[PDB]
């Protein structure tokens, strides 16, 4: 007796990176399709600068 | 149109006309025209003829397997009440 919705979706956390960064300039970071995400965490790494 | 009488509205613009000239003909044109290139069966284009998706569906593969096995623990034996 198995759940099937369950074990057919993935929970998953990944990450990845971006730049080109510009002083005053909205940066955007794309979201994908047919993901649902739950939330994001956003790093400003700013050259060693946190 | 008022005519007024006795001034009258010569009756005509008479006979003592300038004839200009005799450029009055227009010579008919005579032409033979053949536009003869040699056509090739076939364009280059991006794209033609399709239906782009604006979204697709979720799709996916399949696959199970195992066996059955497992690890028991039962309740104990009780006093039966009625019956």
């Amino acid at each position: 007796i198995l759940p099937l919705i369950d074990l057919s979706t993935l929970y998953n956390l990944e990450n990845s990176a971006q730049a080109g960064l510009t002083p005053n300039v909205d940066f955007v970071v794309q979201y994908a399709n047919l993901y649902r995400y739950l939330s994001t965490i956003a790093v400003f790494d700013n050259g060693g600068s946190f | 149109a008022l005519i007024n009488p006795q001034f009258p509205y010569a009756g005509p613009v008479p006979i003592p006309g300038p004839a200009p000239t005799e450029t009055m003909p227009l010579l008919n044109y005579r032409v033979e025209g053949r536009i003869a290139g040699i056509q090739q069966a076939r364009q280059f284009m991006p794209f033609l003829q399709g239906p782009h998706r604006a979204v697709a569906e979720q799709t996916y593969h399949a696959i199970g397997t195992g066996i059955q096995m497992g690890q028991t623990f039962n309740q104990p034996l009780i006093n039966t009440q009625e019956g």
